RNA sequence: AGGGGAUCGAAGAUGAUCAGAUACCGUCGUAGUCUUAACCAUAAACUAUGCCGACUAGGGAUCGGGUGGUGUUUUUUUAAUGACCCACUCGGCACCUUACGAGAAAUCAAAGUCUUUGGGUUCUGGGGGGAGUAUGGUCGCAAGGCUGAAACUUAAAGGAAUUG
């Protein structure tokens, strides 16, 4: 099997998280980027690492990832935020209930009416 | 160095909070032990008991050491922490610092005239604890503590000069007994007696005030 | 042994001593 | 078959009490009820009450202020002897600066002190606190 | 719940009560004068009659005992007083 | 106290009947709430608004009333309050926990997710009763997005609203984030509709 | 200590039930104590069906289940019928499928 | 109340039952009994004298292997006969 | 809890519920302390002023929590029909 | 003591298995199993949990009774019935969820309202064996039931839960 133990999966975690601007798709640079940005004792574990922490870089390229938040994204969630230009005062009259409606008279005021039934 | 976490932790050392009667007061849910020591340093450990404990493991047979401590001043308040390590050193330095955590109230009293300075407690008090029932009664100046040498060290380290004590159960099992007269102490301020009738304008909260010289960054 | 093989025993033992005793009547 | 019609309103008073409730609605009231009702009362240990009158033996409902830690009741009414109701205080009080025990005396039901002041004993039915 | 107005109870949750856990208690049937456009005179009834109740002159009938409420016969009429 | 003008206006009453906020629960009615009004028959139970509309000033009268409005924690584990909360979060002070809540984070300090907050804000206590679970730890008040089969133990101040879902969740965590800026805070005179939509505060698609 | 509040299995107000005898060991047991099993099957099987019908007079004739009801002894139930044995918490769990 | 009549005058139940239940006890029973004077091979007093017959070698019980050295004696107010250990290193050397 | 001569001894006088007037003790960390705000004209809403209200653990624990504060705000006239002491 | 005696079947007898196999499995089958007239009076006769009264907390089912409804369905001409549906209310057999509370726990709307120890009342237990034995009394045709000790011995026996 070829599964990613804790300690590459974590490594790579925390480099995301603190690298994004620096850092590529390419493991090829980010292999060297480890190097200068990072302390490892084995080549070995170097390109095990910056393998995979390519990898979780190119597929937050599409769509977030749990367990790595960069701050960058928490932002671009508000940014990327509006819609709406319909709402939910057209057409005509608020539709009620009987009661509803008993609930209306019986307190406020200015309404639309518009009755039904219901059935057992 | 201390860098607190916690809210609170920073107002103490923020030198904002004086007291810890003002963290019961609000009922201040303490995390941080060098809160009640920068609060309370007059406090002292005792050691209760050490006794060994037995796990069976599916490779080994893990005997633990189970440490019970009291701390206290000797002038309103008591802590009762338990904790069990693979070191006798381990157990009491862990258990020294649940306990300072622990650390509530005794409301003392008179045993019954105004005179000066209480000297034995407010109420019959009772605590339990698995099965055994310890019950405080107030007694006369002088009296002492009447009370088995452990709890009358419990006693002793919460201040207590005078009170009458009676026992129910397997008393033997000095963990639970201790705890129950923990309870049975800590029993003195929900105990509400005709001077505690008055009432307060309820003040307002330090985290609310010092609002600011809390707070993280 | 089971109870009630011992409850058995001693009815038996009973009835014995019963007997010899009736022997002396 | 119901027994002491003091016991039960104490009791439903203590549950109410301990349930965090103001209020208890107790059946069937008595002269005794209402004269220990006005007894603790008059150290404030109840708000105010109402005699509701069904045409039969009545119905009660107590205000509660949340001073009251227990209210009982002595269920054989004993005989106490002047002398010895200091003993009785000792026994099932918290302490000799507060608390009563109230009893039925000759001159009528009274808190322990007050009987002390005039002098008086007799039967022993019940305890504020 | 935690503190509410025994005293004053709602009319309504009064109202679903059984007839002994009321505030005060009292009953819940009710007498009615009744007629049978046969005669012109009327007679009083219990709602909850087990007696079949005999009319005035005509023994013609009237109610029949139930469970709880009479059941009154065929072409009457009625009022609750 | 009483205000003068935070009467229940029209143009909120209107907001409401469209959110279907009044729609309480059916078969299902926790004893603890009187805030209904009349069993509309077949199933359902009708909510009187004014109490909601009442519940919900109290509610913006106690969020603005912290000194600092970020430790004023607004959670949903219910998607479809997720969405409105981080938008509540962001107009107001307030820090936002949508999704899932990670249980320590009011206990146990060593936990990265740690807060420490001086008021909670809580959508269906049913999925996120976690969070009211926790809080009671700790001493810390507690308001709520409530149904009529909502569990209002530890929790302080009910909204009587309708998490059926759809829209009311949105709708009253707007009305909330409406008020607690009209409170102490920059706003307006009087009506005023707000210039942000209310289905700002809204569950996506697909 | 006790291991289950339907004791054995259901009897809440009666004293006495009546024995059934079980189907596979003749066992004698309480009704209400019983394991019991619908043995709703097919009197034909699996690929029998093809050539019954096809060997058969009439179209499609109906083809009628036979049913029996069945009652286990719990040991006999245990052996190898409805039992397995579950955690201390799936026992209380009453649902079928 | 669980069980224990509470009046005013069940007093005599009270005291009768007490009576009754006291049997249980032990000490209460070997006293009223006089198991003392009856049994006992002292005459319920607090030593008593009597006559060596043979020396006895009493091996222990388990977990304990030896040999405890004791005497049968025949006490001189009863004839009742009875064995009886001697303590410390040697001293059977002292009896006969 | 005074003395022989003035001097108040014993310290720490306890906050009672506002509910239940039972004393609100230490280990009780599950009791509550609201405010509600002081305001003034035109909504506004005075920083530091609140009304406050204590809420003790028990009563959080039985879910009385809102029902007693609905009680307790409306009768200090900060609630317009919410509530009712009739059932 | 009569009748009955299909079935199944203590005893007994066999076939087998087994080192043995007085058994488990197979066969034969006495008594018995059923019933009448008398006995016997015991079961883990169990909820291993006295009865009467009060109080304390939520939820959906169901059983019997009752009340309310310009409810549904049955058509005929609408009712009247009947079954069904919804709300409430008494009294049942139970379950669910919580726990303020209780407990050594397992668990418990009672096993709750107990060192803050008293509603009324009945009954039984007081370390383990010895032993439900000996003895006396009594009931029984019997088998046996009820009542029921001691000497002597002994440091544990026992309960619930945990890890193995
Ligand atoms: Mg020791
Ligand atoms: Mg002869
Ligand atoms: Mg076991
Ligand atoms: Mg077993
Ligand atoms: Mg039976
Ligand atoms: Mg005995
Ligand atoms: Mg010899
Ligand atoms: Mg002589
Ligand atoms: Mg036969
Ligand atoms: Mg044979
Ligand atoms: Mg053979
Ligand atoms: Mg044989
Ligand atoms: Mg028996
Ligand atoms: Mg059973
Ligand atoms: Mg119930
Ligand atoms: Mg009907
Ligand atoms: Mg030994
Ligand atoms: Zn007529
Ligand atoms: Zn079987």
């Amino acid at each position: 099997g070829r599964v990613r133990t804790k300690t590459v999966k974590r490594a790579s975690k925390a480099l995301i998280e603190r690298y994004y601007p620096k850092l590529t798709l390419d493991f090829q640079t980010n292999k060297r980027l480890c190097d200068e940005i990072a302390t490892i004792q084995s080549k070995r574990l170097r390109n095990k690492i910056a393998g995979y922490t390519t990898h979780l870089m190119k597929r937050i390229q599409k769509g977030p990832v749990r367990g790595i938040s960069f701050k960058l994204q928490e932002e671009e969630r508000e940014r990327k935020d509006q819609y709406v230009p319909e709402v939910s005062r057209s057409n005509g009259v608020l539709n009620v209930d009987n009661q509803t409606s008993d609930l209306v008279k019986s307190l406020g005021l200015k309404l639309p009416l518009s009755v039904i039934n219901v059935s057992a | 160095g201390w860098v607190p976490v916690t809210k609170l932790g920073r107002l103490v050392k923020a030198g904002k909070i004086t007291t810890i009667e003002e963290i019961f007061l609000h009922s201040l849910p303490v995390k941080e032990f060098q809160i009640i020591d920068t609060l309370l340093p007059g406090l002292q450990d005792e050691v209760m008991n050490i006794k060994p404990v037995q796990k069976q493991t599916r490779a080994g047979q893990r005997t633990r050491f189970k440490a019970v401590v009291v701390v206290g001043d000797s002038n309103g308040h008591v802590g009762l922490g338990i904790k069990t390590a693979k070191e006798v050193a381990g157990a009491i330095r862990a258990g020294i610092i649940i306990a300072k955590l622990s650390v509530i109230p005794i409301r003392r009293g008179y045993w019954g005239t105004n005179l000066g300075q209480p000297h034995s407690l407010a109420t019959k008090t009772t605590g339990k604890c698995g099965s055994v029932t310890v019950r405080l009664i107030p007694a006369p100046r002088g009296s002492g503590i009447v009370a088995s040498p452990a709890v009358k060290k419990l006693l002793q380290l919460a201040g207590v000069e005078d009170v009458y004590t009676q026992s129910n159960g397997k008393t033997r099992t000095l963990e639970n007994t201790l705890k129950a007269a923990f309870v049975a102490i800590g029993n003195t301020y929900g105990f509400l007696t005709p001077n505690l009738w008055a009432e307060q304008p309820l003040p307002v909260s330090p985290l609310d005030i010092y609002s600011d010289e809390a707070s993280a960054q | 042994m089971r109870a009630k093989w011992r409850k058995k025993r001693t009815r038996r033992l009973k009835r014995k001593r019963r007997k010899v005793r009736a022997r002396s009547k | 078959t119901r027994s002491s019609v003091l016991a039960d309103a104490l009791n439903a008073i203590n549950n109410a009490e301990k349930t965090g409730k103001r209020q208890v609605l107790i059946r069937p009231s008595s002269k005794v009820i209402i004269k220990f009702l006005q007894v603790m009362q008059k150290h404030g240990y109840i708000g105010e009450f109402e005699y509701i009158d069904d045409h039969r033996s009545g119905k009660i409902v107590v205000q509660l202020n949340g001073r009251l830690n227990k209210c009982g009741v002595i269920s054989p009414r004993f005989n106490v002897k002047i002398g010895d109701i200091e003993k009785w205080t000792a026994n099932l009080l918290p302490a000799r600066q507060f608390g009563y025990v109230i009893l039925t005396t000759s001159a009528g039901i009274m808190d322990h002190e007050e009987a002390r002041r005039k002098h008086v004993s007799g039967k022993i039915l019940g305890f504020v606190y | 719940v935690l503190v509410q107005d025994l005293l004053h109870p709602t009319a309504a949750s009064e109202a679903r009560k059984h007839k002994l856990k009321t505030l005060v208690q009292g009953p819940r049937s009710y007498f009615l004068d009744v007629k049978c456009p046969g005669c012109l005179n009327i007679t009083t009834v219990f709602s909850h009659a087990q007696t079949a109740v005999t009319c005035e002159s005509c023994s013609t009938i009237l109610c029949t005992p139930t469970g709880g409420k009479a059941k009154l016969s065929e072409g009457t009429s009625f009022r609750r007083k | 106290s009483l205000p003068a003008t935070f009467d229940l206006t029209p143009e909120d009453a209107q907001l409401l009947l469209a959110a279907n906020t009044h729609l309480g629960a059916r078969n299902v009615q926790v004893h603890q709430e009187p805030y209904v009004f009349n069993a509309r028959p077949d199933g359902v139970h009708v909510i009187n608004v004014g109490k909601t509309w009442e519940k919900l000033v109290l509610a913006a009268r106690i969020i603005a009333a912290i000194p600092n409005p970020e430790d004023v924690v607004a959670i949903s584990s219910r998607t479809f309050g997720q969405r409105a909360v981080l938008k509540f979060a962001a107009h107001t002070g307030a820090t936002p926990i949508a999704g899932r809540f990670t249980p320590g984070s009011f206990t146990n300090y060593i936990t990265r997710s740690f807060k420490e907050p001086r008021l909670v804000i809580v959508t269906d206590p049913r999925s996120d009763a976690q969070a009211i679970k926790e809080a009671s730890y700790v001493n810390i008040p507690v308001i709520a997005l409530t149904d009529l089969d909502s569990p209002s133990e530890f929790v302080d101040v009910a909204i009587p609203c309708n998490n059926r879902g759809k829209h009311s969740i949105g709708l009253i965590w707007y009305l909330l984030a409406r008020e607690v800026l009209r409170l102490r805070g920059a706003l307006v005179d009087r009506t005023q509709p707000w210039s942000i939509m209310p289905d700002l505060y809204f569950y996506r698609d697909p | 200590p006790k291991k289950r509040a339907s004791n054995g299995r259901n009897k809440k107000g009666r004293g006495h039930v009546k024995p059934v005898r079980c189907v596979n060991c003749s066992k004698s047991i309480p009704k209400d104590k019983a394991i019991k099993r619908m043995a709703i099957r097919n009197i034909v099987e699996a690929a029998a069906v093809r050539d019954l019908s096809e060997a058969s007079v009439y179209p499609e004739y109906a083809l009628p289940k036979t049913y029996n009801k069945l009652h286990y002894c719990v040991s006999c139930a245990i052996h190898a019928r409805i039992v397995r044995v579950r955690s201390r918490e799936d026992r209380k769990n009453r649902a079928p499928p | 109340g669980k069980g224990k009549p509470r009046g005013l005058n069940s007093a005599r139940k009270l005291r009768v039952h007490r009576r009754n239940n006291r049997w249980a006890e032990n000490n209460y029973k070997k006293r009223l009994l006089g198991t003392a004077f009856k049994s006992s091979p002292f005459g319920g007093s607090s030593h008593a004298k009597g006559i060596v017959l043979e020396k006895l070698g009493i091996e222990s019980k388990q977990p304990n292997s030896a040999i405890r050295k004791c005497v049968r004696v025949q006490l001189i107010k009863n004839g009742k006969k009875v064995t009886a250990f001697v303590p410390n290193d040697g001293c059977l050397n002292f009896v006969d | 809890m005074e003395n022989d001569k003035g001097q108040l001894v014993e310290l720490y006088v306890p906050r009672k519920c506002s509910a239940t007037n039972r004393i609100i003790k230490a280990d009780d960390h599950a009791s509550v302390q609201i405010n509600v705000a002081k305001v003034d004209e035109e909504g506004r809403a005075i920083p530091g002023e609140y009304v406050t209200y204590a809420l003790s653990g028990y009563v959080r624990s039985r879910g009385e929590s809102d029902d007693s504060l609905n009680r307790l705000a409306q009768n200090d006239g900060l609630l317009k029909n919410v509530w009712s002491y009739s059932r």
